[PDB]
């Protein structure tokens, strides 16, 4: 798939005590950040209306690449869970 | 506070921890969300 | 001169600046700087509740750091006064404690909670924190057996 990012989380989603695991993600540079919350959704059911991301303090904003960051392979990207609306 | 939330579930089994035999075993019958979170195998050792 | 600090911006766009020994009572900011200084982004934590955060960690910050029985009444004096907010602000600021992984302040904060559950009727829970009563009579029949 191209690239292999990493997704570090602290969340209580899986069943409900808060804990710390990072994941890895197949990715193309060319991929939207609503791609990778939709890759994130589909390994941790987390909807991405309830996920914020991170790389380097600076928050992703979704309709951009990961280019546009300049999020490289091996890169490690921040998942925050957040509340609904 | 009785929402199927992720935040709500946090919170009260956060609290559940604080809470002794006989405070649990009122607070199973709140309501049907609060009865599943305090009928869990971590409560109870 | 002055110290090493870090600054912590809300999800509502305020930041905080705070001495990072202060903040190193935060498990989870401690392990970020183990491993750019503009803030670090908290979109989790909105700005009353992390200036609450602040000020509890700022008060204890010359505090020190069980598996034993339950106790819900060693709240110190200062934290039950500082405590006295609304619910929602209580729920949060574990939501917050916990993400941030301060064990004090998650401790006083649920047992806070835990106190307004002592001695009640699940009757008077569900007046005390507005939660309805979802059971069928049949339903409330087996959960009593």
């Amino acid at each position: 798939s191209g690239m292999q990012i990493f997704v570090k989380t602290r969340h209580s989603y899986k069943h409900g005590l808060i804990e710390n695991s990072t994941i890895t993600l197949e990715v193309e540079p060319s991929d939207t950040i609503e791609n990778v919350k939709a890759k994130i959704q589909d390994k941790e059911g987390i909807p991405p209306d309830q996920q914020v991301l991170i790389f380097s303090r600076k928050r992703l904003e979704d309709g951009r690449t990961l280019s546009d960051y300049n999020i490289q392979k091996e890169s490690t990207l921040r998942l925050v869970l957040v509340f609904g609306r | 506070a009785g929402d199927e939330s992720w935040m709500q579930r946090e919170v009260w089994m956060s609290v559940f921890r604080y809470l002794s035999r006989r405070e649990l075993c009122e607070c199973m019958r709140v309501c049907k969300t609060w009865y599943k979170w305090c009928c869990d195998k971590r409560l109870w050792t | 001169g002055a110290m090493p600090s870090i600054k912590l911006q809300s999800s509502d766009g305020e930041i905080f600046e705070v001495d990072v020994e202060i903040a190193k009572q935060s498990v989870t900011i401690k392990t970020m700087l183990e491993d750019d200084d503009d803030p670090v982004p908290l979109p989790n934590v909105n700005a009353a509740i992390l200036k609450k955060v602040i000020q509890w960690c700022t008060h204890h910050k010359d505090d020190p750091p069980e598996n034993k029985e339950k106790r819900t009444d060693d709240i110190p004096v200062w934290d039950q006064e500082f405590l006295k907010v609304d619910q929602g602000t209580l729920f949060e600021l574990i939501l917050a404690a916990n993400y941030l992984d301060i064990k004090g302040l998650l401790d006083v904060t649920c047992k806070t909670v835990a106190n307004m559950i002592k001695g009640k009727t699940p009757e008077e829970i569900r007046k005390t924190f507005n939660i309805k009563n979802d059971f069928t009579e049949e339903e409330e029949a087996q959960v009593r057996k």
